[PDB]
């Protein structure tokens, strides 16, 4: 048995986290103060859902988690939440003032106060580790902590652990719930330093998650409970081959191996299905064939792009429920002959595929259905480069009259720093149309 | 049109369907870079308690 | 806790600040003996922030009164909230200032500056963590003008890393007829320039154009004028005393709405437009959508439709759809995509809060970076160089000390400004 | 009010649809950069696809489909009717082509092959040689010839050695048709379409005569105007010299075949590039350019996906870009052929 250690930056971090966390005891039946009734190894284990909790002699089950933020509003809710047994309040790290959506205070000035705070509380989760894979990192792209600190971290945890993985979990920002104008600065600056330290990203943006919550969900003005929520669903179902019996992604190494073989293209798309309102009195329950194919709709990604105008390098389908391996192999034909799917020449025309009989789990009064089968696609198509395009030109746009950049510059920054980002990013652009073009 | 690899146990089964044949810095760097940065800062913030002196 | 330290100076400053905090304690639920009697948690949330609590329960505004005579604060001390600030934070003087920027600036002023610091220094070392300063004040006058730049530039030198907000009040002929205003205001200009880090132009010309022309107030007074300053204040402050997630702190504020550090200057807008005493009809998300952004309701006396916003918050207050408040907002942006900069990416930003201000269902309160603020300041230099290209009435400022280079300096500042808003209304992408 | 950007000056064809727009004044034109758009006539290569469909509250569309390209270059089209199964490389509307990369940089063999097969068959073996970067075209018996001609991407494709030669003049021509394909991927075929004459004889055994393109007949040909005004055939005049020439309609004896093939190349290429469950809105206006033979055989020739009008057509087709393509998205306040599928 092999520990994670999950840490969420930020406000969106700590807010995903907490979704997360809340679907992680429902899934392991773990009550609000830790008690696992079906645990029978009390004070110790080494069962699969041990590399997520660890235990006490009391026959607490514990979170490997740490929640960091520059400012305590946030976590002071975690400190009283439904969960809050849950969690030693040396796991719970907060700061006095935000980095005001400036990445660099986050990064520079607010960040070098609390950084050796941070990774001396990370350690001290760490020596409970018998043999740690890595780290599971929740942030937002947008914030000045979730974007500055974020990449402060990554860089001395890939100095403190250098043969660990570091898995992230990114918040792509959408100005229908932004708070900010320089989200588009945050965004590349925090990419660029943490683009070396990151083994593998999932990005989610936040524009993909309001509209399913709108489509599907019938929700007139998601909040951001709403979009947790489901943001809650996909990240289990990425992680759920790591708490789990199983085969496939039994360890964030085979995350790399199986989804990312060009170290710096390591951004797979996330579809997920079925999304289906809870307000229904009665809804069919999709098929096989239909949750599957929905993973080549664009309207059920969490990031909009056209993958027909990509190539893929990798795909994994990771379905929970009523399903056997006779019906997805007769519904990947299927789609084979109606889809534009288009993998690139050293790379074989695939599908990894993981199965876990224990249905999708919601949370007792959410917005969420309860469905007999779901799954979540994980494919690197270059396609998802389109998000990357769009976060360049809106820097591009304010960067050519310097707009904002003195907030930046006044906290210890050099202008430089701006246009090494965005030159790393405009690699990034020309990788992803080289592979996929 | 070949499966591969079928693992199976109680929670589940995994295996691969194959279509088609295919056809970082130091500590001392960082603490640089961190100290050059506070030292601008400390630098502006003179400038301008030298600029309200006056 | 992110405290706000509040000063109010000179006569305007006083008057406007302490219906300011009449409004607020309103909202809050606090009386005029700083006892809580609201009843919504809602009130209290973030009280802190412009408050401190004391034995009893008791909730201090966290302000400090200053002033050269001690008329206006007399007043302020016999008005309704009188009795609710705390008495050792009245510090006046006996001489005053008269309508002399360099009295309150060099002579009268610098002798009572170090005894208001004393009452900030205080304040703020009681605070947990101080966001920063909001000053109220006037431009056209002596103490506000003279001194309270002189406190702008002395308090950033104690706290240099921390937010300066100031409410200015932009003189007009049509509401006082002292010649000097416009020399008070130009080099009150130059130090809200250099000094603050967001300043909302309060322009009593704009303020008597809507009392006079709009709610037909044919014999205007100040309590008229103040009445469209406290909405607009208590409207731009929502999202410092109440839970939101946008610009909820001075400084998330000032990244989001100032794109270049000179230009910090706002239009305060606000919706529905009401006298004292005047609501029946209540006002549809439309409405208050389109009043928010006509010039007609702008505390500003400048046309934004002769510039460009760089940036714009909304705030809207009341219990409605803010799926309709969404749809409303994009509808202007994208029926009016002309008079946004399009360098400057989804550059308005949108708050919603369920509390309504007292007696209305519905407002709304709009903060504009606006490079049409240029005519404001176009408005205050020629009134001053018509006097200044003949010396005229500079000895009441020579005899204090000051020389007429500073004049020169002040005038040129201003006009770099009004440059400045030019250059990014013609740039383009 | 609607708004739409224009991001392609050069389109005579667009910029009308622009004047057409304005002219409603329920239209308003933006900045080139104003990202706060009802309609994009965007440009000709690179169009910035992935920042469509981005902006809350408006529904957008272009006058692009992105992925159209397949079908309108020359390499791309002959690949693409190879490796369809729905178009087969058994199509027998499209001449016998063959992609030939230059030497320096493939189905050279495979041309080969086939070639040798009509030198021993007694077949005529005349076969044509060009490519997407055209004003360099080169006609000729011997294949070792057009090789070493590619060299110094293009394609080979038959030769139609017997055309179907309009009298009196002996010459050549093609039609052009115009094609628009709405949101809905509805396939409306212009009704009126244009032939553009030769105005030189046919010599068998010079590429004026062989060449029918509107600039080179404008030059090279010294009867230009002669026949029909610019060289330019409509179809009332063409549907008359059938009728009195071969006994026939143009309806039966062309149109038919060339419905087919437009219904056939786009709904080949509908999975790839339709806009159905997309988060922005495509339609576009493409011109399909097909051969006769002399027994009345219709052949594609190529697709073009930014084509230019004929002068007395501007007006009616770019009126109905509006009404079908721009009016159907967005209602203010038939002269196309519906190719149902
Ligand atoms: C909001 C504060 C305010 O009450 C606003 C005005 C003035 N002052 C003081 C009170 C006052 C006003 N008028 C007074 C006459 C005598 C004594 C006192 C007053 C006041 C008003 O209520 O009118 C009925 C007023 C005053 C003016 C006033 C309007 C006004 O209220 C309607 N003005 C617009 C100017 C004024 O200069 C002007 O340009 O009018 C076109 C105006 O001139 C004329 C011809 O009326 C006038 C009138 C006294 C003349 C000389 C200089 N001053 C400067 C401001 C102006 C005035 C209203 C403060
Ligand atoms: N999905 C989701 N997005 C969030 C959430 N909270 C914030 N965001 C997004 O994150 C971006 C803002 O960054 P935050 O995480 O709130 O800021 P921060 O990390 O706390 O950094 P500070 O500037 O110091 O406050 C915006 O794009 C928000 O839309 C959340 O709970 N869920
Ligand atoms: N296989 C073929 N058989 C007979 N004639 C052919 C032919 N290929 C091309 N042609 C002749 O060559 C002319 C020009 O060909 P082509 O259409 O490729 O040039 P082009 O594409 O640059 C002009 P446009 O873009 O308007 O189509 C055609 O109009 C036709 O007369
Ligand atoms: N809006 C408003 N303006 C005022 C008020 N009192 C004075 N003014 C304006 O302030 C200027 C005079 O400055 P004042 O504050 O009286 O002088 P000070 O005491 O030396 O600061 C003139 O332009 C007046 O129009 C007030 O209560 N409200
Ligand atoms: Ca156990
Ligand atoms: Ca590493
Ligand atoms: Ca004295
Ligand atoms: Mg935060
Ligand atoms: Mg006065
Ligand atoms: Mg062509």
């Amino acid at each position: 048995m092999r520990e994670c250690i999950s840490i969420h930056v930020g406000q969106a971090g700590v807010q995903i986290g907490n979704a997360c966390w809340e679907l992680y005891c429902l899934e392991h039946g773990i009550q609000p103060d830790g008690q696992m009734p079906s645990d029978k190894t009390i004070g110790g284990g080494d069962d699969s859902f041990n590399t997520f909790f660890s235990e006490t002699g009391a026959g607490k089950h514990v979170p490997r988690a740490v929640f960091v933020d520059l400012e305590p509003t946030v976590i002071d809710e975690v400190r009283t939440g439904t969960y809050r047994q849950l969690f030693h309040p040396e796991q719970l790290i907060t700061g006095k003032e935000d980095a005001a959506n400036n990445y660099a205070r986050g990064h520079y000035t607010i960040g070098k106060e609390i950084i050796d705070l941070v990774l001396d509380r990370i350690r001290k989760l760490a020596d409970q580790c018998t043999g740690l894979q890595g780290f599971l990192v929740f942030h937002s792209f947008g914030g000045g902590t979730g974007s500055g600190f974020t990449s402060l971290l990554m860089e001395r945890l890939s100095v403190d652990y250098g043969k660990k993985s570091k898995l992230e979990f990114s918040i792509y920002p959408a100005p229908q719930v932004s708070t900010a104008v320089v989200e588009p600065y945050n965004s590349i600056l925090t990419t660029h330093t943490t683009l070396e330290h990151s083994d593998c990203a999932f990005m989610v943006d936040n524009e993909a998650i309001y509209d399913i919550c709108r489509r599907n969900l019938d929700i007139e003005r998601p909040t951001y409970t709403n979009l947790n929520r489901l943001i809650s669903q996909i990240v289990s179902s990425i992680t759920a081959s790591l708490r789990f019996d199983g085969a496939l992604n039994v360890d964030l190494t085979e995350f790399q191996t199986n989804l990312v073989p060009y170290p710096r293209i390591h951004f797979p798309l996330a579809t997920y299905a079925p999304v289906i309102s809870a307000e229904k009195a009665y809804h069919e329950q999709l098929s096989v064939a239909e949750i599957t194919n929905a993973c080549f709709e664009p309207a059920n990604q969490m990031v909009k792009c056209d993958p027909r105008h990509g190539k893929y390098m990798a795909c994994c389908l990771l379905y929970r429920g009523d399903v056997v391996p006779k019906d997805v192999n007769a519904a990947i034909a299927t789609i084979k002959t109606k889809r534009s799917i288009q993998f690139v020449d050293w790379c074989p025309t695939g599908f990894k595929v993981g199965i876990n009989y224990q249905p999708p789990t919601v949370v007792p009064g959410g917005d969420l259905a309860k469905v007999q089968r779901a799954v979540c696609m994980l494919s690197n198509t270059t396609a998802i480069a389109e998000a990357w395009a769009r976060l360049d030109h809106k820097f591009d746009l304010m960067y050519a009259k310097r707009a904002f950049v003195h907030w930046y510059v006044g906290e210890g920054m050099e202008e430089g720093e701006f246009s090494e980002a965005r030159e790393d990013m405009a690699a990034l652009e020309k990788d992803y149309e080289e592979v996929g073009v | 049109m070949e499966v591969i690899e079928l693992n199976k146990c109680t929670s589940g089964q995994s295996f691969e369907v194959i279509l088609k044949p295919p056809s970082d810095p130091s500590l001392e760097e960082i603490q640089k870079k961190l100290e050059a940065a506070e030292e601008r800062r400390k630098y502006q913030e003179a400038e301008l308690l030298k600029h309200l002196a006056e | 806790m992110r405290e706000i330290v509040h000063i109010q100076a000179g006569q305007c400053g006083n008057q406007i600040g302490a219906k300011f905090w009449e409004v607020i304690s309103d909202e809050h639920g606090i009386d005029p003996t700083g006892s809580y009697h609201g009843d919504s948690d809602l009130q209290l949330e973030r009280i802190n922030v412009y408050y401190n609590e004391a034995t009893g329960n008791k909730y201090v505004p966290r302000a400090i009164l200053v002033d050269l005579e001690p008329g206006t604060m007399d007043s302020v001390r016999s008005g309704p909230f009188g009795q609710i600030f705390r008495p050792d934070n009245f510090v006046f003087g006996q001489s005053g200032a008269g309508n002399n920027w360099a009295k309150g600036h060099y002579t009268e002023g610098a002798e009572l500056v170090d005894s208001v610091l004393d009452v900030v220094r205080k304040e703020s070392e009681s605070c947990d963590c101080l966001q920063g300063f909001q000053l109220t004040h006037s431009l056209g006058g002596g103490t506000g003008s003279g001194m309270g730049t002189l406190l702008i530039s002395k308090i950033r030198e104690e706290y240099p890393d921390r937010i300066m907000n100031t409410f200015s009040v932009m003189p007009s002929p049509k509401v006082s007829d002292t010649v000097v205003e416009p020399y008070n205001a130009t080099l009150s200009v130059h130090q809200l320039v250099e000094n603050t880090d967001e300043t909302y132009c309060i322009d009593n010309e704009a303020l008597y154009d809507i009392c006079f022309r709009t709610l037909k107030l044919t014999t205007p007074t100040y309590g008229d004028l103040n009445h469209l300053v406290s909405a607009t204040m208590s409207g731009v402050t929502t999202c410092l005393r109440f839970p939101g997630q946008l610009n909820a702190d001075l400084r998330k504020l000032a990244v989001n709405m100032v794109p270049f550090p000179r230009l910090h200057f706002f239009m305060p807008g606000f919706a529905p437009l009401t006298s004292r005493g005047s609501q029946y009809r209540a006002l549809t998300v439309p409405e208050l959508t389109q009043q928010m952004f006509d010039s007609k309701n702008m505390m500003a006396a400048c046309d934004p439709r002769h510039g460009r916003y760089l940036t714009v918050a909304a705030i809207f207050r009341g219990r409605m759809s803010m799926k309709e408040v969404d749809e409303q907002m994009l509808n202007v942006q994208n029926k009016n995509s002309s008079y946004f900069v399009e360098w400057i990416p989804n550059n308005v930003k949108t708050a919603v809060c369920d509390i309504p201000p007292r007696g209305l269902k519905m407002s709304a309160t709009f903060i504009g970076n606006s490079t049409a603020i240029q005519e404001l300041f176009k408005r205050i230099s020629e009134q001053f160089t018509a006097m200044f290209r003949r010396k005229a009435f500079l000895h009441w400022y020579t005899g204090e000390g000051m020389d007429e280079m500073e004049f020169t300096e002040a005038e040129s500042n201003m006009n770099d400004l009004v440059s400045e808003y030019q250059q990014y209304q013609d740039a383009t992408a | 009010m609607y708004t739409f950007v224009v991001r392609d000056e050069n389109s005579s064809v667009y910029a009308e649809v622009s004047r057409l727009l304005l002219a409603t004044g329920q239209w308003k034109r933006l900045r080139k950069d104003n990202p706060r758009f009802n309609l994009m006539l965007g440009e000709r290569n690179r169009l910035p696809f992935g920042r469509l469909g981005h902006e809350p509250g408006l529904v957008q569309l272009v006058n692009y489909y992105r992925g159209a390209d397949k079908l309108c270059r020359k390499a791309s089209l002959v690949k693409l009717i190879k490796t369809s199964p729905e178009l087969s490389e058994s199509c027998t509307w499209f001449p016998e082509s063959y992609v030939i990369y230059p030497t320096n940089l493939d189905e050279r063999e495979v041309f080969l092959a086939a070639y040798n097969r009509r030198r021993e068959g007694r077949e005529g073996n005349v076969w044509i040689a060009k490519s997407s970067a055209g004003a360099g075209i080169l006609i000729s018996s011997e294949a070792s010839e057009l090789l070493d001609f590619i060299d110094e991407v293009h394609v080979i494709q038959k030769y139609l050695e017997k055309p179907l030669l309009l009298e009196p003049g002996h010459r050549k021509f093609d039609i052009r048709s115009w094609v628009l394909v709405d949101h809905l991927y509805n396939i409306y075929l212009y009704r009126e379409g244009v032939l553009r004459t030769s105005s030189e004889p046919y010599n068998s055994a010079d590429k004026t005569c062989h060449l029918t393109n509107h600039c080179i007949q404008k030059e090279y040909s010294k009867n230009y105007g002669r026949y029909e005004e610019g060289n330019e055939m409509f179809f009332e005049e063409f549907n008359q010299y059938l009728m009195d020439a071969l006994n026939t309609t143009l309806e039966n004896s062309i149109l038919l075949q060339i419905k087919h093939i437009i219904r056939s190349c786009l709904m080949c290429i509908e999975p790839a590039i339709s806009t159905k469950h997309l988060h922005y809105q495509s339609f576009q206006l493409f011109g399909f350019d097909f051969m006769v033979d002399e027994e009345l055989k219709v052949w594609l020739i190529e697709v073009n996906g930014a084509p230019a009008c004929a002068q007395k057509l501007y007006a009616e087709l770019c009126q109905g870009i509006v009404d079908v393509a721009i009016s159907s998205v967005f209602p203010l306040a038939s002269i196309f052929i519906k190719l149902h599928h």
